[PDB]
DNA sequence: ATCGATCGATCGATTTTTTTTTTTTT
DNA sequence: ATCGATCGATCGAT
């Protein structure tokens, strides 16, 4: 090997010796690796490094890694593993480096790429799609020669091997190694890596005016594998690999399939998240107030007048409603689903955009829709190596998240029947060709629909006004009709805010709620029951002479509603005080 | 050669461990002599083939090679890493330590072992006048060997290989590893015997040829390799002798994830596994099991230069299986807790669906179809049901779908279904291409699957026509008719039938007359013996008390009280067929009386005449069933005496099925 | 010694493939 | 990757 390789390794001594912060971090890995060794008789070898130090270290070695990482990297690979030996050599292996950056040039999105940006480690970000599923891949092989014994040994290198190009050496597989003895395949002594490959589309948000997005591939190996689900927003960083022939490989047009390899691919929220102390204390401070919730309500409609009762239901839906599953019996549905309805220009779909942002999971829907929505729709045939692979639709892809529906009334009933399976059953069922499974979709959901006919959504009865009979009505825990009714007293209020439109903090909310989600579930208290039992019964005792439908499922929501406010209060226990809130919005549900 | 394919040292060595293997093989203490002695003769006794091994006992003898020295390197830590070297080399010592006779082979017994001695009869006589090839140790085995790993109380000894895992929990480093994962079975394509070594025969020069074959394929030898035909101008002809060559039974299955292990996103992972030996036929599709086995890749064929890199893609092999949820003698007494309790017709009636409140009278009739009977044989012959078809009419849902959830669960041949849901093609044998193994094999279900058992049904109005006609014929019962394709068959459906269906939109209107509210065809309702109208009017007293039960849970997991003790299904079910063996014979006393109330019902139902409450006409089919009802009701009394109250008891349920339309 | 046929080393060619958006009929 | 045919030479026959 050239000293150019040995010197670069030698050039990496003082670094990361300075900054030495990674030195013990790997040792922090060493210990935890040793830690698990203590209990059983898990951490990946690869380590994070801020590239920045090269700017205080070698600017030539700096940009070179940005230039020819293929060269500078491999020596940096050794010293890490090399020092890793020296770090702990006592007890008796890629050890990769990520580099958050410290960017960039080399900062580009996938839509705009190369030819110059090729063969260079670069940050690229976007949707994870469609994310080819993982398969296992060997490198090293080993054997036993009987009856003479000993042990055989074999190594492998593919096209995607390491970083740089190397001579291709498909070996078939080692057998009958001289002397000519039978060689039985040996495993677990031999080396393996599960392989993964995924493309990534550039963001439609950052997408240009009139053109379609182009998703580009990246390999996923070892820990890099399965770090993320498909459809995620994430920034990949690594060298761009051009490997493969231009049709010249066989003497006889388009050419050179290409993708980026490694490295970090930091998940990006645009969840996660850091909390700390100062921040959560605001939660801890704000939690004391019972006056906070309306503030929680008012923050929801920066551009929106009122409908705060409609708003209150939204956050209560953010809570999740405290899923409680029967022991060796079926769970009752935990989460709440609603549909906005009313005369045109309601800004109901507008509201979904608000539901669309801080929500963080998940995908919305406008009318049609399908085939299948969250259905995999049987991704087929094969793809790949003859292997049938289903790819979950949005409804599945949205699991443990929000579902917004625009033009829900216009949607085909074909998949509506599935939405019964989607909502009441709250799980996915699949038989097509095919794979046979029932997979959980517990996703929280909401929809929106116009009046069946015209502006008469007021005058005409709400039944026949549903536009989507029947059990569809039973499904949704709340249906709010939006009257387009106008008032000069109203319009006067309507103007200036619409006027101020053209010319308590929101982000703090989702952090307040997200932590409010895992901590802490209020469970149940009979005291809330005591009033509500007389409530819902009385609701069937009166409302049936007023409106409908009225079902115990609506009562089941009461537990959901109060369950949410108990979260809104951050109460460790349910209170009957919350019911008055739920019942009232339920009062508003009727009126 | 040196360099390429370098010989590489490892601290692990089995050279003396193989001796340490035979130290453990045979000789043993904890379980007169060691368990491995007469048990290995037990295989030499040929009453057993499968050899079962566990990691549990290895630890104690490893403790026996430990404490209790002299000290020796651990086998078990070299096992889970490879262990395939242990499926042979540890096992290859068995010919050294196995007893010779060990008893008489007789005749049959079986073939093979009479031939295999003849193969060795021909093999030894080859060298008898010859004065030196011999049948390899792998060539003659006749016994399978299995491993069952330790979880376990040994792991807390303290002592890993047994920790249950998801497919998602499956690392690439676990290749070669004997491992254990919990998962749902899938596929389970049929098992077939697979040969390890072909037996060719030279004819002319004779002898025997054995060529190893691995994985999915092999390259068959030709000509003659026999040395008698070697160097002689004439090479003998040869082709595989199937009687001679050894076979191995090969099954396989996909294993789905439990779905609780799954991430909130992504997808359930099916896992290909291949069943072999005595371990075959140990599983069915969709069963949940903690699977324990070694995991090895099986490349390639190809392709080849396609893959590259190789990217093994591997698979799992099944070492061992642990399944989840695996007279009229002395079980009559298990019937006798409620036998001494009496109230068989009620307490059990109250025993039905303790989870849902009230409507015990509805549950009261539920007990009948859960039993039914008993049919008839006219000798004409035309057999008559024999079976109860019940419908449930009311909306909104009322949680009516839940009644079917309890009923089918308890019921043998329990099948839950819904309008869409299973089609009429789902209730018939329907041709479909079978993935992997081919081809176009028919798979029936539903009605065909639910025959000789209850079928619960929902969305019964949305089953449309294609289903209606089938079940229309399923009311003709005891048949499923397909004239489709080249298939002319009509197959017996003994299915018990119950479907609850929703009234015309939005909900039922009391002003609406009967049969105008119903979405089902009249001829479809006429062959129905019973329908329970589920119309729900709010009752503040009842609303509270039910809400109270809706308060009582979620409050606790245990609902029933103040007071009752619902029978568990297993002990409850045992009385079902036990009662179904009865076949009560009708007393003529109640016999003519049922006729009397019939012409009364043939009178009063017709005197209702036009529209309104209805339904007429009180056809004999209902009386034909109502007679069967007391015949089904008598079964709970057993005794086959058919009491008149037993008869009239059904007549009480007849009017009750209706007349609630006044409410 | 001319001719041959014979075997072998030479040469080079062949290895996957059907499902989700449709559309004229009452 | 293996199988397939071309084609080259060589050792026997006449
Ligand atoms: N509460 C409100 N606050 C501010 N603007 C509102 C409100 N309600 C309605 N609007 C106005 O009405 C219009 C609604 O248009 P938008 O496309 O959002 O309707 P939508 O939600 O799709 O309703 P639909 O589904 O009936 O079309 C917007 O221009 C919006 O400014």
């Amino acid at each position: 090997p050239d000293a150019v390789f040995g010197d670069r390794v030698r050039r990496f001594q003082e670094f990361l010796d300075t900054f030495t912060s990674y030195r013990d971090s790997v040792r922090s890995i060493q210990v935890y690796n040793s830690n698990n060794a203590a209990n059983y008789n898990i951490l990946p070898h690869r380590i994070i490094i801020s590239l920045d130090d090269l700017r205080e270290f070698d600017r030539s070695f700096w940009s070179g890694i940005l230039v020819e990482p293929a060269y500078f990297i491999p020596p940096a690979e050794k010293a890490l593993t090399d020092l890793a030996d020296s770090m702990d050599d006592v007890p008796h292996h890629p050890w990769k480096l990520s580099f958050k950056g410290s960017f960039g040039a080399h900062a580009l999105s996938p839509r705009t790429l190369t030819a110059q940006h090729l063969n260079k480690l670069v940050s690229v970000e976007g949707i994870v799609t469609k994310t080819s599923l993982v398969r296992p891949k060997l490198i090293r092989s080993v054997h036993y020669a009987a009856k003479t014994g000993r042990f055989h040994y074999r190594d492998y290198t593919d096209a995607t091997t390491t970083l740089t190009t190397r001579i291709p050496t498909p070996a078939i597989y080692p057998t009958e190694d001289t002397e000519g003895n039978k060689l039985t395949t040996e495993y677990g002594y031999s080396t393996f890596i599960d392989h993964q490959r995924i493309t990534v589309q550039e963001m439609p948000e950052m997408a240009p005016a009139g053109q379609l997005p182009r998703s580009i591939d990246v390999i996923l190996d070892d820990d890099l594998v399965d770090k993320t689900k498909p459809g995620d927003r994430v920034n990949v960083v690594g060298v761009f690999k051009s490997l493969g022939a231009g049709g010249m490989n066989q003497s006889n047009l388009i050419g050179f399939k290409t993708l980026i390899l490694g490295n970090t691919v930091y998940p990006l929220h645009a969840a996660r998240q850091m909390l700390t102390d100062f921040d959560i204390r605001n939660i801890n401070k704000l939690s004391k107030k019972k006056d906070i919730f309306d503030i929680l309500s008012q923050s929801l409609a920066p551009s929106i007048y009122g409908h705060d009762h409609i708003k209150k239901a939204i956050l209560l839906m953010l809570m999740g409603g405290v899923e409680k599953n029967l022991e060796n019996g079926s769970h009752l549905r935990g989460d709440i689903n609603i549909l906005m309805v009313g005369d045109p220009s309601t800004a109901k779909s507008q509201l979904l955009r608000f539901v669309l942002n801080t929500a963080s999971l998940a995908i919305a829907t406008t009318g049609r829709g399908s085939s299948g929505v969250g259905l995999t729709a049987a991704v087929t045939t094969d793809r790949e190596t003859g292997e049938r692979r289903l790819e979950a639709g949005a409804m599945v892809l949205a699991d443990r998240g929000v579902v917004c529906i625009d033009e829900f009334d216009k949607m085909t009933d074909v998949d509506r029947v599935a939405i019964h399976e989607v909502m009441e059953q709250q799980t996915v069922t699949i038989a097509k060709a095919g794979i046979h499974t029932t997979l959980n979709a517990r996703c929280s959901v909401i929809a929106a629909a116009n009046p069946v006919f015209g502006q008469y959504d007021v005058n005409r009865d709400p039944h026949q006004n549903i536009a989507l009979p029947d059990s569809l009505l039973s499904r949704f825990d709340l249906l709010f009709v939006v009257t387009d009714d106008i008032n000069e007293i109203r319009d006067r209020s309507i103007s200036e805010h619409v006027l101020r439109t053209h010319r308590v903090t929101i982000p703090f909310l989702r952090k307040y709620v997200q932590y409010a989600k895992e901590r802490v579930i209020p469970q149940l208290t009979q005291e809330a029951i005591n009033v509500i039992v007389k409530n819902y019964t009385d609701l069937r005792n009166d409302d049936n002479t007023k409106k409908s439908p009225i079902t115990a499922r609506t009562l089941e929501t009461l537990i959901r509603l109060a369950t949410a406010h108990a979260k809104v209060r951050l109460s460790k226990t349910v209170n009957k005080v919350d019911a008055k809130v739920a019942a009232n919005l339920l009062r508003f549900a009727l009126l | 050669m040196s360099a390429a394919l370098p010989s590489i040292q490892l601290p692990v060595d089995y050279n003396n461990l193989f001796n340490e293997i035979t130290d453990f093989l045979v000789t043993f203490k904890q379980d007169k002599g060691p368990k491995y002695m007469a048990m290995l003769q037990k295989v030499a006794n040929r009453e057993l083939n499968s050899v079962i091994i566990d990691l549990d006992d290895i630890l104690q003898y490893q403790n026996e090679k430990f404490l209790q020295g002299t000290q020796a390197d651990d086998l078990v830590s070299a096992i889970q890493q490879n262990a395939n070297h242990f499926t042979e080399l540890f096992c290859r010592a068995i010919d050294n330590n196995m007893p010779l006779p060990t008893k008489e082979i007789d005749y049959k017994d079986d073939v093979l072992d009479v031939i295999l001695n003849q193969r060795r009869l021909r093999n030894e006589r080859m060298l008898s006048d010859r004065t030196t090839e011999l049948f390899p140790p792998n060539l003659t085995r006749r016994y399978f060997l299995y491993f069952k790993p330790l979880s376990q109380n040994c792991a807390r000894r303290y002592r890993i290989s047994s920790k249950p895992l998801s497919v998602r929990q499956i690392k690439g480093d676990f290749l070669g590893q004997l491992i254990t994962v919990r998962g749902i079975i899938t596929r389970v394509s049929d098992v077939k015997p697979a040969v390890e070594v072909i037996a060719y025969t030279c004819d002319q020069c004779g002898y025997e040829v054995f060529q190893e074959v691995n994985s999915r394929t092999f390259t068959p030898l030709s000509e003659c390799t026999s040395e008698e035909c070697s160097q002689n101008q004439t090479k003998g002809q040869l082709f595989m002798s199937t009687r001679a060559s050894k076979f191995s039974a090969f099954q396989e299955c996909k294993i789905q994830e439990l779905s609780q292990q799954v991430p909130v996103g992504h997808i359930p992972r099916s896992l290909n596994i291949h069943v072999n030996g005595t371990l075959v036929r140990s599983l069915s599709p969709g069963d949940i099991v903690d699977v324990t086995g070694i995991f090895l890749p099986a490349p390639y064929t190809g392709f080849k230069a396609l893959k590259a890199g190789l990217l093994t893609e591997t698979y799992l092999e099944a070492q061992f299986v642990r399944q989840h949820k695996k007279l009229t003698s002395d079980v009559e007494e298990r019937v006798m807790e409620l036998i001494t309790s009496g109230d068989v017709y009620n307490r059990l009636a109250k025993s039905i669906a303790p989870e849902i409140y009230g409507n015990l009278d509805v549950k009261k009739a539920l007990l009948l179809l859960l039993v039914g009977g008993v049919d008839k044989r006219v000798g004409d012959g035309m057999k008559i049901r024999g079976d109860i078809n019940v419908c449930l009419m009311g909306d909104p849902g009322v949680a009516k779908s839940q009644l079917l959830k309890a009923i089918c669960k308890i019921s043998p041949r329990g099948v839950y279904t819904t309008g869409k849901g299973s089609s009429g093609v789902g209730l018939t044998a329907a041709v479909m291409k079978d993935p992997v193994t081919d081809e176009m094999i028919l798979e029936g279900g539903a009605l065909v699957l639910a025959d000789n058992g209850i079928c619960c049904i929902d969305e019964f109005d949305k089953m449309d026509e294609s289903d209606r006609t089938a079940i229309h014929e399923v009311m003709e019962q005891q048949t499923i008719s397909i004239s489709k394709a080249g298939i002319n068959t009509t197959l017996n459906a003994r299915t018990s039938i119950l479907a609850a269906a929703n009234p015309l939109y939005g909900r039922y209107n009391p002003r609406l007359s009967p049969l105008d509210n119903i979405n089902l065809p009249a001829a479809l309702l006429s062959r129905f013996d019973i329908l329970f109208l589920m119309l729900d009017i709010p009752s503040r007293d009842d609303d509270e008390k039910l809400a109270e039960h809706v308060t009582y849970v979620h409050m606790h997991n245990k609902q029933p009280d103040l007071d009752f003790t619902p029978v568990e299904p297993s002990k409850m079910r045992e009385y079902i067929a036990y009662a179904k063996t009865k076949r009560p014979v009708m007393s003529e006393a109640v016999n003519d009386y049922v006729v009397q109330a019939y012409i009364r019902l043939r009178q009063d139902s017709k005197r209702e005449m036009d529209s309104k409450f209805s339904f007429g006409q009180a056809t004999p089919r209902t009386l034909l069933g109502i007679i069967r009802l007391s015949q089904a009701l008598a079964k709970l009394r057993l005794a086959d005496m058919v009491d008149i109250d037993d008869v009239e008891e059904a007549l009480r349920l007849v009017r009750v099925s209706k007349e609630s339309l006044y409410q």
